[PDB]
């Protein structure tokens, strides 16, 4: 799940809706689980450690 | 209290991608070390930004890269260091009544005054502080 | 910032001595120990509110008897340590208007609650613990 | 020699400190000319050499 | 790792008895304040004398006033510090052969100079504070 | 009529037994109870706090 | 003392660059990252053997990323965490008689036993820690 | 100036004489000017920051 889009559709389908975004940053909220969580969008591939982190940060 | 630790993953077909562990759910990027510290600190505003503007909590800690560099979700990271006021990322503040010693004021606006800061910048900042040393 | 050192003299034929070498000027007693201890805070309050009626400058420094014990003048002296809240010595604070973040707010109000304190003392405590920071 | 409570406040008193405000025992006094507030305690006992220097300093004496 | 705080307490018929909580057992008394003091060193060094002759375990830890001022069992005690080289204390040192880098041995050289130590001096009471940092 | 004296022969009845002096400070040691204790002398009574810190040193 | 910080500069068309700003003249490189820490570590260890091997002195002093990161000359640097135990690098050590007292030997032995060090790893790393804390406390 | 090999040849311009290797570490000693110059060698172009350093440290 390295690349940015791929990332996204991920969290989309774990229910993570995206509520605002800044520049490149997308801001994803959900409505159970807690937390806000940014995603990098460059439509590129991500490293595998900041994949982990946003993974953890989703609750996947 | 305005210094966050960021660190830097790149794999062999990667860009840059940042995390900012103070801060939990920051994320950011660039195509160069360069973009992705520029990128990482609008990354910053905007969250914390977002959580203002829907009444969430912002919670952050303060970290050294010390503190940070040996947990195993940062292997092989590299680190760089951000700063941001996020006492100053409140569109909508409020205005509130307070009793200040006199004293008290008179020091604050001494300090103030020699400075770019303003009586409701330096209470805010100090709040923080002491707030975080509460948390410690 | 609200903890002070006090040195405490004796001479054969003298009551308990006391002096509180962070508020220059502040002097007490006591024919026991515990006489003592417990007249230096009033004194100390005593003092401070004398200043804040005369408009006076409150200046006090926050050290530790390690930084102290050697010094000269405190030559076979003991130590205590005395806990007073000088932020709530003056009778007539001033009413001022401050712009809050509604986030930093939200935690000086949860934090408050629990403790029985208010906005203002939060606030003025605050203060004085980042001019101190600010000088040492 | 001004280890008496009574003498010292005397002496401060000769030097032109003036008493302001008293705090049970507590004896706080201010000058016309010389900087600071001086708080002395008033035991009518002998008070340690030590603490007495120290009223003395703070009072430039 | 020299200096050791001790509380001395004192009840209206009592002379001054003295603890000295990082040494455990370690206690003094004085007919005065001065005495106490100075009887609490020699207390100390024949505390310590008498486990190295023994060959027990000597066991000591690094307070500082403030982190022991406020424990239940020194409530109304009133502090002082006393300096103590635990490492001179043994009148038949083991003598040892050790390999020390060059460059180390040159810096201890240069060092123990200027400060009238010997190396033996310096190594054992680097060796202390290295096994109290150890023990943190 | 001293605080020190009665103290001292608690200790000898619990089995503690001196082992060396220096001046004033009396140093002593168990067989079976751990640590090294040391009790002031010259016979005069000492305060209660240090009486009770000599106390749970030798175990009582 | 064992750990120093590293700056990694980085332009479009160079390989990664290291600096050690601890112990000066110490530089290094990498085509990545996880190359240039590698290489670092290296580079130290080369030039402080080549330091003692030439009898010059070793200066170093020990920084946190936090007091260098401001520097002009490390700016837009990323940083890195390197770990050398610098005593280990004299492969001539001189032997010496010291006297060490009873309690003190005791507690060296025990502490070692478990870390499978030695008196003289032991006693050199505690000096340079007592050297760096005499230098400014 | 960012050729590890024009770098390493101003450098022995300057008068600095490799004294050791370590695998691709070049280290560097002067008769006249104090102290150890290490120099990374992959023969490829080093960074305009660690280049600056190289020549601060050198003396250049």
């Amino acid at each position: 799940f390295t690349n940015s889009s791929k990332l996204i559709r991920m969290l989309e389908e774990d229910g993570w809706r995206l509520v605002r975004v800044t520049g490149s940053a997308h801001h994803f909220k959900h409505p159970k689980k807690p937390g806000l969580v940014t995603v990098p969008h460059p439509k590129k591939d991500l490293p595998i450690g900041t994949v982990k982190s946003i993974q953890k940060s989703a609750g996947l | 209290m305005m210094e966050f630790p960021i660190a830097v993953h790149k794999d062999d077909g990667s860009v840059y991608g940042v995390t900012v562990p103070d801060i939990p759910g920051v994320h950011s990027w660039g195509e160069t070390i360069d973009d992705a510290i520029k990128n990482t600190r609008e990354a910053i505003v905007g969250h914390v930004e977002t959580l203002i503007e829907l009444g969430e909590d912002v919670e952050f800690t303060c970290s050294t890269v010390e503190e940070l560099v040996a947990k195993p979700e940062y292997a092989g990271a590299v680190w760089a260091l951000v700063s941001v006021d996020l006492s100053q990322l409140d569109s909508k503040p409020e205005r509130i009544n307070v009793s200040i010693p006199r004293f008290v004021l008179h020091k604050i606006d001494a300090y103030v005054a020699s400075r770019h800061e303003t009586r409701s910048g330096f209470l805010a900042r100090a709040a923080l502080e002491a707030l975080n040393e509460g948390k410690k």
